[PDB]
């Protein structure tokens, strides 16, 4: 009848917080309380879970993120196939559905975010956009999403694609992508690139002067925010993830579809509890089929971020995401996405080239080759 | 010679006697290295366990490489396994069953290694196969497990790449995710037509799979329905509901013993260290704990792999596919018998391939054996 | 590769053809010699225009 569940994370605070959480949980026969920390070793903290999580034998791991290192749980869990609660990851890549066979966070790949910017291409009006992207894996399956919403919206009859890139990390000189930018004539560029990545964008464009007023580098403040602010050329393209913030909210609502779940969980028919004992055990907890299953059933009324629910991905659903821009090269709220619906904002938003306005900068080129 | 530690990882029963015994029968005289050999051993599955055994391979001295062999029917924990000597980014190398079977989803800087190639390599063999079996339409039913895309995938390429009318009538995909209250996969069991077809998913999968097979009854005589080693899963494992006398191809079982091939996969570790320290003019550092590895990796040199790529020992080419699995791997064709026993059909050797038979066993309509004369027209 | 010169009565169509709407007139040649076709690479299996 005791309802366990496990946590790690760095903060002891939403430690204790998060027993209190326990608290209200089993009033919202009753729950039992389980946690764990966020080791800096990967190998003895994987030990830490396989000790303790198994002897718990919760119903699922909190997970936090204090590249594909901070997923050793993706390994732990799986040994049990366990059901994992993860909250502060945006990467896809631990969303892979390979790897990882279940595993459910709180929170939806800045990847899939981008899509708030394949809206944005109707904020903006533009039809014409570019993308430019670093060479990596997970930048790779990113722009396969724009592409996903790209064609999807193909299907769904302008939004006028064109060239991509590909910059390895570390990119010396991206002249060959940047420089290559003056082919197109539109402005409109979709930027992808990780923090140092963002940096060589950063210097790499007045470098070329390809900054050129009215062109348009547009990305999410997971390349925008951060150090990139420092040479970041102000009034750029980009937002943020919105309500992500920090272990408190996270830690709140978790146990609130954890348990939500719960209840028609126990209601399942030759139903078993967590598996206990990994020593010589190799058969993954039969209760997962059911365990999971609920997850992707589960749907939450209302969470610390308001109503939480996800895709077949498992993340979240329909979330909102926070536009923003410099304002004389200080960063200044440009509105947000509900999960659809841009909200527009109280001054205007600015362009580093003319005014605020939006140009339409596709214009042809005298010089046509053939 | 410089001494380099080899651990042998013995699931289960084997014979100690003798593959130490091959560490010492094999010595090679033209390697600038020495073999320290191992023989460790686990008797159980546990990935923790694994895990602990990982801290055992510092914990008794400096690691030079990590040789496991696996008679379980658990491939996770060979993938979760090398994922462990992935934070560790250090040489290992699966030596049989789980530890030799096709790890999906190789990570960036995994260096894991087994005897066998990819299940790309495997799937052309069954198109190899097909030629055996001369019969040109086909077809492929699979579930969403990993690699789908992928398989399909090359099949594909193996489909329109060709100068011949070799017919494919469809892929199948499924999952094991949606609810089987629908029992959908028995639609499309009523989807099946083609007399041949592809079928790919584990072995418990193969479970669910192939008992909706027999809820069908569609693999009655004249349906032709193949499977991999890996998705047939063990050689010595036969369920009741697999498919009867089912076509498959394997790394050899009977032909190449795992402690057999124990010394082979020792001497690979060997032409490891053929060009190490010669080339690099440095040994291999060992972390002295990998969960505190953290500060010595700073100076780490992937040309290890680099090293690792080209490699040939014995007469037998040690090198590896840059995907991770064999570059020349040696293949074995099989099929149950009539007393349910998988029978040897077979060995692809590179594209090459020998049947057993003139004709497939073929266990109502018969031949036609329509002898003839040409004449034109 | 090197500097050559163009004239054809298709060519001709696309001098009269900027002769309607307004562009500067460059002109390239064809590095391989086919048109172009949809094809199939050693790898990644995705079928390319050429």
């Amino acid at each position: 009848k005791i309802v366990n569940i496990g946590a790690v994370l760095s903060t002891r605070k939403h430690e204790q917080m998060f027993r209190e959480a326990v608290n209200q949980a089993n009033k919202r026969i009753q729950l039992q309380a389980t946690s764990v920390t966020h080791k800096p070793n990967a190998i003895q903290m994987a030990l830490s879970v396989c000790e303790d999580l198994i002897s718990s034998q919760v119903y699922a791991i909190l997970v936090s993120h204090p590249h594909f290192t901070p997923t050793p749980v993706s390994y732990t869990a799986g040994f049990y196939r366990i059901p994992v609660l993860g909250l502060t990851t945006r990467m896809s890549i631990y969303s892979d559905k390979s790897i990882h066979l279940s595993f459910l966070r709180t929170v939806p790949p800045y990847s899939h975010q981008s899509s708030v910017w394949f809206e944005m291409m109707r904020v903006y009006n533009w039809n014409h956009i570019i993308l430019l992207v670093s060479d990596d894996h997970e930048g790779r399956a990113a722009q396969k999403r724009l592409e996903t919403l790209l064609e999807e919206r193909e299907s769904k009859s302008g939004p006028k694609a064109e060239k991509v890139l590909q910059f390895d990390p570390g990119t010396k000189n991206v002249t060959a992508l940047l420089m290559e930018a003056r082919e197109l004539e539109a402005r409109v560029i979709i930027l992808s690139a990780s923090e140092d990545d963002a940096a060589t964008v950063y210097r790499a464009a007045a470098m070329l002067d390809m900054t050129g007023s009215g062109y348009v580098w547009l990305v999410g403040e997971r390349e925008i925010s951060g150090n990139a602010l420092r040479y970041a050329p102000d009034g750029i393209i980009g937002l943020q993830l919105i309500n992500g913030k920090n272990e408190s909210a996270h830690i709140s609502d978790a146990v609130g579809v954890v348990a939500q779940a719960v209840h028609e969980l126990l209601e399942k028919e030759n139903i078993t509890d967590p598996p206990r004992g990994c020593v010589g055990n190799t058969n993954i907890w039969k209760t997962g089929p059911l365990f999971k299953r609920v997850l992707m059933s589960s749907k939450y009324a209302d969470g610390v971020t308001g109503r939480v629910e996800f895709n077949e991905d498992g993340d979240r659903k329909f979330a909102q995401y926070s536009i923003m821009n410099l304002q004389n090269r200080k960063l200044v709220q440009v509105g947000i996405y509900n999960g659809t619906h841009v909200i527009p904002n109280d001054r205007k938003i600015i362009w580093p080239g003319g005014e605020t306005e939006k140009p339409r900068g596709y214009q042809m080129s005298t010089r046509l080759k053939i | 010679p410089p001494s380099i530690g080899i651990a042998v990882i013995l699931v289960g029963t084997s014979d100690e006697v003798a593959i130490k015994d091959a560490h010492e029968k094999d010595d090679f005289h033209h390697l600038s290295v020495v073999p320290r050999v191992e023989l460790v051993a686990m008797n159980e599955t546990d990935p923790k366990s694994i895990i602990t055994r990982i801290c055992d391979l510092m914990s008794d001295r400096k690691i030079q490489g990590v040789v496991f062999a696996d008679d379980t029917d658990q491939e996770a924990i060979a993938q979760i396994l090398d994922f462990i000597s992935a934070q560790t980014l250090t040489p290992i190398l699966g030596i049989h069953g789980g530890s030799s079977m096709i790890m999906a989803d190789k990570d960036e800087s995994s260096m894991f290694f087994q005897f066998g190639p990819s299940i790309e390599q495997q799937a052309s063999v069954m198109l190899n196969i097909m030629e055996e079996y001369d019969w040109y339409i086909f077809s492929i039913v699979t579930t969403y497990f990993p690699g789908y895309q992928d398989f399909v995938n090359k099949i594909r390429s193996t489909i329109e790449n060709s100068f011949v009318g070799w017919e494919l009538e469809e892929v199948l995909l499924l999952d094991m995710s949606l609810d089987d209250g629908d029992s959908k996969i028995q639609n499309q069991l009523k989807k099946l037509q083609s007399p041949i077809i592809l079928l790919y998913c584990t072995k418990e999968e193969a479970t669910y799979i192939f008992e909706v097979a027999n809820s069908v009854g569609l693999t009655g005589y004249g349906y032709t329905w193949i499977v991999p080693s890996l998705v047939a899963g063990d050689t010595d494992t036969v369920p009741s509901e697999f498919p009867t006398g089912l076509i498959s191809v394997s790394y050899d079982e009977w032909d190449y013993g795992l402690p057999a091939r124990v010394r082979d996969g020792i001497a690979i570790i060997t032409t490891a260290a053929s060009d190490m320290l010669s080339e690099h003019s440095f040994i291999p550092e060992p972390k002295s704990s990998c969960y505190n590895t953290h500060e010595k990796r700073i100076y780490q040199s992937n040309m290890l792999n680099r090293y690792l790529i080209n490699v040939t020992f014995e007469g037998r080419d040690l090198s590896f596919s840059e995907d991770g699995y064999q570059m020349h791997p040696k293949l074995v064709i099989i099929l149950l018998n009539k007393e349910r026993k998988w029978e040897r059909v077979g060995k692809w050797k590179d594209k090459s391939l020998q049947m057993k038979y003139y004709v497939w066993p073929r266990m109502e309509d018969d031949h036609l054996s329509i002898v003839t004369l040409e004449e034109a027209p | 590769t090197v500097p050559q010169c163009c004239y054809g009565f298709c060519i001709d169509l696309l001098i009269k053809l900027a002769r309607t709407m307004q562009f500067t007139y460059e002109v390239h040649l064809v590095a391989d010699g086919k048109f172009g076709t949809q094809e199939r690479v050693q790898n990644s299996n995705k079928k390319e225009w050429n």
